[PDB]
């Protein structure tokens, strides 16, 4: 028969086991803390090794991903965060200064003649 | 690569084996609370029964501590090696030694923390392998004696190098060499990663919070005379501040609109970052105190703008936006105290932003005017788009009681602005 | 009327501001303890005017 | 206009001329082919030494370069040239006056576009054929179809499916067959530039108003789109170090850093190459390295490295800026003066319109240093007019002299 | 087997 | 058009500048150590030259 | 512990290790010998004799 | 004292590239 529970807590002790505690941290969470086209010529052409186009084009693929893993950037697809918009369409922060009529205050733009 | 470079690589990767007795002097020694040569003489047990009650004082105050004490503080913890685990269980190892790092962040004043994270540092050699974490998450505590221990018994990774000289010597680090650490553009994007941790998590707290804020405050002074540095700061403290915006507390908030006000000042930027930012800043107006801070922060930023379009009318949606969240009264309210800051651009560009989208509200036009001082060409443009009420609207006793207000001061200007248009 | 003379009505407009410099906010850090954070808001604010 | 005492050797001082440059594996060594007017020039990418030049000047200009293993092919006018080590070894030429454009080879298929919209199809005579000789057949996309051609790509795991790329959309063509297979959807802005990622079936697209589009050839669809308002797309190019990285080359002479994982910027090269002379012709990442090879119609080549993340932990969020490894250049402008440096004929000294005095070498490593005209004390000096030399006492003091235009003295320079 | 397969600048286009 | 601007050099190098629009200066420029010899505002009034020979 | 170490100039290398597998010691047919604990990744001696 | 960062030399490592005589 299946020992019993109380059996386990004593199988535990003795022999040190530390898979109740690793399941543990697996559960850990941490916030509970806190096709548009088909190509005929594929169906009917064959190649030697015969195997058809379709499973030649599968087993390609799975060799593609071999060399390249897959990533996840192609898996996924008053406004709050209208301020983190506008710092992605440009690099460039400073204010041209030619449209200002006010000169900068600490730096001139002086050139001899 | 030499030999030596790639024997290097090999004595980090099992720095925390203990090959031999030496070793494990070295690896047993390091504490918290304890000298070296009392630290080589205890034996696990005896460091597990303290943290274990001071982890149930701590699950006191926060009851989120007790969820740790089936991982991290059990009793087969003791039998637990990080060197004979593989490479998904140290992951997993990992992800609840650093969250119990960010529980801890704001309670290091605390005795029981110190006893609880010894056993971490004795059992899992965190000090070792969780290096980073534990340094970020006691930065605020830089002249507490616990900082203190922290560097030397650490090895500082190459971005805290400043803290070096700190290292076993009799006094802590200054305010200003924590300037210099996050001066380097490397440590920012690396204390903003874990500041994103904190936010996700509503970790946070006033001191995190109040020592953040200084030094992206001093950082930001030590650039003023270096505008290409200036420029790259933006991409990163600005972003900060986005998040802290995003955040329902308060106390971020607070935190973004001194971040914005201080950068606003160093660096003229584009209105439309500036449109941006109070599109964000009155998104997640709630609090009182984020609702006073926050008017300081957009009349300031608009003191900013030295550019045409100083003082144009703001664009529909965000007029709508401000007014919902700041009513006339209260605007008048702002105005009237004397110790108001300076906020004749905003006041003017909200203005002009009235006339072209409420008519009901000239009449408070004619008293903002009279509470607020506004300069002599930001009063040419109230005119000048006056003058353009009366003919598309219809003549009103405001509308007129308005031109009545600018006839009575400066004549002369209101003939010039009518000779120019009309 | 000329537009000189409104560019030089704008230049007049303009006011001093009281610019960052570098020991600007560094004893901002002695006074950090124990401080609430809209009052630290409000002292940055007076460094700045 | 030959000559029974002198015959051309090669030229020195070009890295580049502004076609874009191809680059190529030989087992584990990287190489990077640049045209020079009328003759290509090969680059170890490890050392940037020359390792082959074009053993004789084309009739015409290159206009395209494609590299594949031992074979380098080079179009000019209406003939696709076949060259090995740099040597012709076998000559396309097509059937219609129209000039070749662009170029692709992939397995034992040759693409050619012309300029009148007509794309030519050449196929090995036997499949352990070195290079493709034979004509298969003609593809011509006319204006219903597509606009003009921009370029030829070739996604992985596509058989015989040649992704004709055009200002208007995208179209595949099967080149066995000579069918349209699949038709894009029209696209608001002209592309400019196309590059196929290391994903499956997914291609990205530049256009001249700063878009690149991530386009998904099996689904038909758009995946991605990053902007960047005020610019021009020139060249693109996906890291495959195991980092989901893009760069972007612009004509204004930028190249910006993507990293497609976060949608975020990771960093921004600025000025690294004239915007006069078309900013960022090329830019190209080595295969599974995390050094990248730009180039520009400035004269010059240039290879930046991304170093291993600082942090500990979170590498990924802390990326180390791309620094500058090793390059190679030139004048901007024809030279005005040269002169042979040493008597052993090592070193040559030239000077050039663009008011820059330089040093190139003889030999294989192609060293070239601009000598510095940062001054003694008890912008360029105006371009060289005159120039002498002596090497009775190097290293002793000053040994050149020059003349200026329109100045009243003359400079010396220490070589 | 009893022969290098070097592909170099110099050799290996077989 | 009527001046806003008004400077006042000195021979220790102190240059009291006072905003025309018992005055307090609005600023005290003391970057100079010698005597002044030149003041010199740009047409503007956005730019004051302090010189001394 | 699976050690690779890259040594491109002085091989072929010809290894040996200690009785009790605490010490490497590896010698460069050009001349490289050096000994090492390869746990530890400490390095005993390193000499490069030009034989 | 400041991050060190020391400009590690960097020699080209071979990788593997899917073959495109497979796609005819």
């Amino acid at each position: 028969p299946p020992p019993d529970e109380e059996e386990q807590l004593l199988a535990k002790f003795v022999f040190g086991d530390t898979t109740d505690l690793q399941e543990n941290l697996a559960k850990f969470n941490a916030d509970f803390i806190f096709a548009a086209w088909i190509d005929s010529d594929d169906e009917k052409i064959k190649v030697p090794i015969k195997i058809n186009g379709v499973h030649y084009i599968n087993r390609l693929r799975s060799q593609f991903e071999k060399i390249y893993p897959r990533p996840k950037w192609v898996d996924d697809e008053g406004d709050i965060n209208a301020l983190t918009k506008i710092l992605s369409t440009t690099y460039n922060y400073k204010d041209t200064l030619s449209n200002s009529k006010l000169l900068p205050p600490k730096k001139l733009d002086i050139v001899r003649l | 690569s030499s030999l030596s470079d790639q024997l290097a690589q090999v004595a980090s990767n099992n720095a925390t084996v203990a090959l031999d007795r030496k070793r494990r002097q070295k690896l047993h020694s390091a504490s918290l609370i304890y000298n070296s040569k009392t630290a080589a003489t205890q034996d696990y047990d005896f460091i597990f029964e303290n943290a274990s009650k001071a982890l149930e004082e701590l699950s006191q105050i926060e009851p989120k501590f007790a969820i740790f004490s089936r991982t991290l503080f059990s009793e087969s913890s003791i039998s637990l090696d990080r060197n004979v685990q593989t490479k998904e269980e140290i992951k997993d190892l990992d992800n609840a030694i650093n969250a119990y790092l960010l529980l801890a962040s704001s309670k290091w004043y605390l005795a029981p923390t110190l006893h609880a994270t010894e056993w971490l540092v004795r059992r899992f050699q965190i000090h070792v392998k969780n290096t980073e974490m534990l340094l970020l998450s006691t930065l605020n505590y830089y002249q507490t004696p616990v900082f203190k221990r922290i560097l030397s018994i650490i090895k500082l990774p190459p971005l805290f190098n400043c803290l070096s000289n700190f290292v076993r010597s009799e006094k802590p680090p200054t305010a200003l060499t924590m300037i210099k650490l996050f001066n380097d553009m490397d440590f920012l994007k690396l204390y903003t990663s874990y500041l994103d941790q904190c936010i996700k998590h509503n970790a946070t707290y006033t001191n995190q919070l109040l020592f953040t804020t200084c030094c992206f405050i001093n950082v930001v002074a030590f650039n003023s005379n270096n505008d290409e540095k200036l420029n790259q700061l933006v991409p990163i403290l600005l972003e900060i501040s986005a998040k802290l915006l995003a955040s329902k507390s308060k106390d971020c908030q607070i935190a973004a609109h001194t971040i914005l006000v201080v950068f606003a000042t160093a660096l003229p930027l584009k209105k439309t970052i500036i449109l941006a930012a109070m599109e964000t800043i009155l998104s997640n107006l709630d609090a009182k105190e984020a609702k006073h801070s926050a008017l300081l922060t957009i009349c300031k930023l608009f003191q900013t703008l030295k550019g045409q379009g100083n003082v144009d009318q703001l664009p529909s949606k965000i007029f709508k936006l401000f007014d919902s969240k700041f009513d006339t009264v209260s605007i008048l309210t702002f105005l009237d105290k004397e110790d108001k800051p300076v906020c004749d651009k905003f006041i003017t560009s909200y203005t002009r932003s009235i006339a072209r989208y409420d008519r009901s509200k000239l009449n408070i036009i004619l008293s903002l005017l009279k509470k607020i001082r506004l300069e002599r060409y930001e009063v040419r443009l109230i005119i000048t788009d006056l003058i353009y009420l009366s003919e598309i609207l219809e003549d009103k006793s405001q509308l007129v009681e308005l031109f009545e207000y600018f006839i009575s001061i400066n004549e002369d200007l209101v003939l010039k602005c009518l000779k120019s248009l009309g | 009327e000329d537009e000189e003379d409104i560019a030089l009505e704008f230049i007049n407009g303009e006011k001093k501001d009281k610019l960052v410099n570098m020991n600007s906010f560094t004893s901002m850090f002695d006074n950090i303890q124990n401080v609430q954070m809209d009052t630290f808001f409000d002292r940055v604010m007076k460094v700045l005017t | 206009k030959n000559s029974k005492i002198f015959s051309p050797f090669r030229i020195i001082g070009n890295v580049s001329n502004g076609v874009p440059f191809a680059t190529g594996t030989l087992g584990s060594t990287f190489y990077i082919v640049t045209c020079v007017g009328k003759t290509f020039q090969i680059y170890d990418a490890n050392t940037l030494h020359l390792l082959f030049v074009s053993e004789k000047e084309t009739p015409s200009s290159i206009v395209a370069l494609s590299a594949h293993f031992h074979y380098v092919y080079a179009a000019y006018e209406n003939k696709v040239g076949i060259y090995k080590r740099g040597i012709e070894e076998h000559l396309l030429e097509l059937e219609t006056d129209a000039n070749v454009e662009h170029l692709c080879i992939f397995g034992d298929y040759l693409c050619a576009s012309t300029d009148d919209n007509s794309i030519f199809i050449y196929k090995k005579s036997d499949p352990q054929d070195k290079y493709p000789s034979e004509f298969y057949t003609k593809l011509t996309v006319t204006e219903i179809q597509g606009g003009e051609i921009v370029s030829l790509q070739h996604l992985a795991t596509y058989l015989n499916k040649l992704t004709v790329v055009t200002k208007s959309n995208v179209l595949l063509f099967n080149v066995r067959t000579g069918k349209l297979v699949f038709t894009s959807n029209e696209f608001p802005d002209q592309i400019t530039t196309a590059e196929p990622a290391p994903v499956l079936d997914i291609i990205a697209l530049g256009t001249v108003t700063g878009e690149v589009i991530m386009f998904n050839m099996r689904k038909g669809k758009r995946i991605r789109t990053i902007k960047i308002p005020q610019s021009r797309i020139s060249s693109l190019s996906f890291r495959t170090d195991g980092s989901s990285h893009l760069s972007v080359g612009t004509s204004s002479g930028d190249l910006i850093f993507y990293d497609l994982d976060r949608r975020s910027r990771i960093h921004v090269l600025k000025n690294i190459h004239r915007e006069s002379y078309g900013g960022v012709t090329q830019a190209t990442f080595l295969n599974g390295q995390p050094i990248i090879v730009t180039s520009g119609g400035d004269n010059s080549l240039k290879e930046y490295v991304f170093d291993p993340s600082l942090s500990q932990g979170s590498g990924d969020v802390v990326v180390q800026p791309p620094r500058y490894l090793r390059s190679r250049g030139g004048h901007s402008q024809p030279p005005s003066y040269i002169a042979f440096a040493d008597s052993q004929s090592h070193f040559m000294l030239s000077a050039s319109k663009d008011r820059s005095l330089w040093s190139f070498s003889l030999r294989k490593d192609a060293q070239s240093q601009e000598m510095s005209q940062r001054l003694h004390k008890k912008s360029k000096f105006p371009e060289i007019v005159a120039l002498a030399i002596e090497n009775a006492r190097i290293g002793e003091w000053e040994n050149i002299i020059t003349a200026h235009k329109d100045e009243k003295f003359a400079r010396t320079w220490d070589m | 087997s009893t022969r290098l397969k070097i592909v170099d600048p110099y050799g290996g286009s077989d | 058009k009527q001046n806003r601007w008004l400077a006042v050099g000195s021979e220790s190098g102190f240059v009291n500048l006072y905003d025309r629009n018992t005055p307090t200066p609005v600023a005290a420029l003391d970057q100079l150590t010698t005597t002044i010899s030149n003041l010199q505002f740009s047409p503007d009034g956005q730019i004051l030259c302090m010189a001394s020979r | 512990k699976a050690l690779d170490l890259s040594l491109k100039e002085f091989g072929p290398y010809h290894i040996k290790y200690a009785k009790n597998g605490t010490h490497l010691l590896i010698t460069g047919r050009k001349g490289h010998v050096a000994s090492m604990d390869w746990r530890k990744g400490q390095l005993r001696a390193e000499l490069f004799l030009n034989e | 004292p400041k991050v060190v960062r020391e400009a590690k030399k960097v020699e080209m490592t071979e990788a593997r590239a899917y073959n495109a005589d497979a796609d005819t």
